[PDB]
């Protein structure tokens, strides 16, 4: 659910859970790092039981790129 | 969820803060302070069954000189060869210590006689010596008091111009060892307080939240001592200058320490909006479980050396377990009482942001690669070995003590004219069934004599053949003389006295005893005196015992303390690996503290560790140590829920900042002991220093995190995981 995913963000680079959209870049537009991103994707997996591969965490640069794998992954 | 236990506390926050501070004035007045309770109850330094020990009895009783081990030497030193007036004032003071017998139970003189007064006399004619027989063991109150009445009766006669005497001896150096650390107590704690006051208040940045968290750890002090002061004062245990001074310090560390914890959580739940009461309650249940479980800790722990043989390590026990215990039940009681009465006024909330950003990257980097830094973390820890191919123990009291005190001044003189055994004798003595008063004995005597004068290290030999420790009928009434304190009375054995060239107290001197033993031995055998039983007896012997006792208590102290954390972080955490882990990274840690603690005072410094350095610091190392580890440990149990590596990392973020204020402020309170006069206790300090400051940004921060996200469920089994 984008609910969850939107909270987990906002908490991580400490913005509101309203202002992040989905098109918009963890590093680009949020102003995250190397260390947040891998943050973001090892908490979005423990929150789901889900598992990422450094070959996507490095792919998932964009809050719609987290909905599309966790969502299809589901 | 409010625990009924927090509830009361809250409840009956003033009431809990009047009660311990009646209890910290109904003690300090009807009790006497720790430092007299220390002076009056102290304790005897050789174990009662040490072989050297007893001998030294035996040797005492059989020739009528005391019963006591503890032994002192008068010196007397002239700015010229000691003429004949000097032997005048040496017969009066002799006369007026032998008619002491309260305090010298014998003197035995030997320069008063001619046929043997050249064998005590110096090389250069300006100094000699005579020893006494004092009664009371060794630092027993008994022998505090005898040696000051000997060295008031020394200073109370008149010496002659240019004549100055000194007394000197392992009893005397023991009082003065007592004095001193009693006398350098108001040091280390003025110091200490004043170098924790700088750094707590850089740490909160408001005087007011640093004076009511000393306040807290005062009255945690003053009752640790206070009650173990009441203990010593009904005589229930023995107390040491050990005890007393590594008791204090440990209540002040300890105390600070369960204070930090305090105010550092409930600061963080006021940051998070917590209300004054929901934060108060949150503090209780993020810390009560982990004060309680570290109070234990330190008190458990330091009881295991109440298992150790030597007295010093075995007076320990008692004393600081229910010191800690103490210190513990007020800060679980105070501590949140006054916390409670401080948010009321408003003055416990953060002055500045909690900030987590920069633990949280460092979570991050541990719980995504643990392997790599477990490895790298671990490494670091064991290179700490490297010293102890090179690790030598000392066991020379004096340097350990300012150059000053009586018994180093007296010293001074004797190195001054005497090779430096001269003043730490050995004596042997052996026992037959039988009278030697005739030739055919004598002649396996003076055998005896020549096989011990070859011995490795060994440089005089009196015997009744030897009168002045070198080659020369008995039946000469000056040589009855003579053989009247060489030979039993009238009893079937007889003694020499063995003097080494170069210290006894080094470790190649204590390697000369054994071969006493089995040069006397075979030279016994193959004669009809190979049936006599042998005693032997001195400096060096009695330390023989001290490095067998020492080096191998050592593991029951250390080896019970590990299974007796253990046992408590289990109970705490109910779980299995993570009980393990959490002292188990602690012990694997102990390298990197032996390591550096050798480099600065063996290697940097060039003194060498006192042979009680290891024994009573690791305990301190294991169990400080470890209850980091918990209180890291059980806020990963809090925090998991969302995920173990996401728990881990915020865990850090909160515990990360609140353990490192309390890491450096133990290890500065223990490292504050370095400006103690009595140089063996500011080792210990130091020691223990250096590991909790290793144990806090490394095993803390690296190991047990990296160790935790590698383990994922396994770390709480058995518990349930999400």
């Amino acid at each position: 659910i984008e609910e969850r995913v939107k909270k987990i963000i906002g908490e991580q680079l400490g913005v509101k859970q309203e202002e992040v959209t989905n098109n918009a870049s963890f590093v680009e537009d949020l102003g995250a790092d190397s260390l947040d991103t891998v943050e973001l994707v090892m908490a979005l997996e423990e929150e789901f039981d889900t598992e990422i591969p450094d070959e996507e965490a490095e792919k998932i640069t964009t809050v719609q790129a987290a909905i599309d794998y966790i969502n299809g992954h589901q | 969820e409010k625990p009924f236990i927090a509830r009361m506390i809250h409840a009956f926050a003033v009431p809990i803060i009047l009660g311990w501070l009646a209890v910290c004035v109904v003690v300090t007045v009807f009790v006497p302070s720790l430092e007299a309770v220390g002076q009056e109850r102290s304790v005897s330094l050789s174990p009662k069954d040490a072989p050297s020990f007893e001998a030294m009895g035996r040797i005492g009783m059989v020739f009528k000189e005391g019963d006591s081990d503890s032994f002192a030497m008068v010196i007397i030193e002239g700015n010229q060869p000691l003429g004949d007036a000097a032997h005048k004032y040496y017969d009066g003071l002799v006369a007026q210590l032998r008619a002491d017998k309260k305090h010298v139970q014998s003197v035995q003189d030997l320069w008063g006689d001619p046929l043997t007064a050249a064998g005590v006399q110096s090389n250069d004619g300006k100094a000699a010596y005579v020893q006494l027989s004092l009664a009371g063991n060794q630092g027993t109150p008994l022998a505090n008091e005898s040696v000051e009445a000997v060295r008031s009766i020394v200073e109370s006669t008149p010496a002659p111009p240019g004549i100055k005497a000194y007394v000197t001896g392992p009893s005397a150096l023991a009082a003065d060892m007592h004095h001193s650390g009693d006398r350098s107590m108001a040091r280390i704690t003025m110091v200490t307080v004043a170098v924790i006051f700088i750094m707590l208040l850089l740490v909160y940045r408001s005087i007011i939240t640093v004076v009511l968290l000393l306040i807290t750890v005062g009255v945690e002090l003053t009752a640790a001592r206070g009650v173990v002061a009441v203990l010593g004062h009904s005589g229930a245990i023995g107390l040491t200058t050990f005890a007393v001074s590594l008791l204090t310090s440990l209540a002040i560390a300890a105390g600070t320490d369960y204070g930090i914890f305090i105010i550092g959580r409930y600061q963080e739940a006021r940051q998070a909006g917590e209300d004054k009461e929901a934060a108060y309650y949150t503090m209780y249940r993020g810390t009560a479980h982990v004060i309680l479980g570290s109070g234990l800790t330190i008190a458990g722990a330091t009881f295991c050396l109440s298992f150790a043989r030597m007295p010093y390590f075995q007076t320990l026990g008692i004393p600081c377990a229910v010191g800690m215990l103490v210190a513990v039940a007020v800060a679980l009681t105070l501590g949140p009482a006054v916390l409670h009465v401080g948010s009321r006024f408003g003055l416990f909330d953060p002055k500045r942001l909690l900030k987590v950003r920069g633990w949280r990257r460092v979570g991050t980097v541990v719980v995504r690669w643990p392997l790599p830094v477990l490895v790298a973390t671990c490494a670091i820890a064991l290179v700490g070995l490297l010293a102890l191919p090179g690790y030598k123990t000392s066991y020379n009291d004096r340097d350990y003590l300012p150059d000053f005190i009586p018994a180093n001044q007296g010293y001074a003189a004797a190195d001054r004219h005497f090779s430096q055994a001269r003043m730490k004798p050995e004596i042997l003595m052996i026992e037959s069934d039988h009278d030697m008063r005739n030739p055919a004995d004598f002649l396996v005597l003076d055998k005896l004599a020549k096989g011990i004068f070859r011995v490795p290290g060994i440089s005089r030999v009196q015997a009744i053949t030897r009168p002045e420790g070198t080659t020369m009928v008995f039946k000469n009434k000056d040589f009855q003389r003579a053989m009247k304190s060489f030979l039993s009375s009238d009893g079937h054995a007889a003694r020499f006295i063995i003097l080494h060239r170069g210290d006894p107290q080094s470790p190649e001197g204590i390697k000369s005893i054994d071969a006493i033993r089995t040069a006397a031995e075979e030279s016994l055998k193959g004669t009809p005196l190979e049936d006599a039983k042998i005693y032997l007896a001195g400096t060096a012997a009695v330390f023989h015992d001290i490095s067998e006792g020492a080096q191998w208590d050592l593991l029951i102290a250390a080896i019970s303390s590990l299974c007796l954390i253990f046992i408590i972080m289990l109970i705490i955490t109910r779980a299995f690996i993570a009980a393990a882990v959490i002292v188990g990274t602690v012990a694997l840690s102990l390298g990197a503290s032996f390591g550096l603690s050798v480099l600065l005072w063996q290697h940097i410094l060039a003194i060498h560790l006192h042979w009680l350095v290891l024994a009573m610091s690791v305990i301190v190392l294991l169990a400080v140590g470890s209850d980091y580890n918990l209180l890291l440990v059980s806020r990963f149990k809090q925090e998991i829920g969302a995920g173990l590596k996401t728990g881990i990392i915020r865990s850090m973020g909160g515990t990360g900042k609140v353990v490192t204020n309390a890491g450096l402020v133990f290890a500065v309170t223990m490292a504050s002991m370095a400006v103690s006069d009595l140089r063996v206790i500011g080792q210990v300090g130091t020691t223990i220093g250096l590991g909790l400051l290793f144990d806090t940004l490394i095993v803390r921060s690296f190991m047990t995190p990296s160790i935790a996200a590698l383990l994922g469920r396994w770390f709480w089994w058995p518990l349930r995981v999400r």
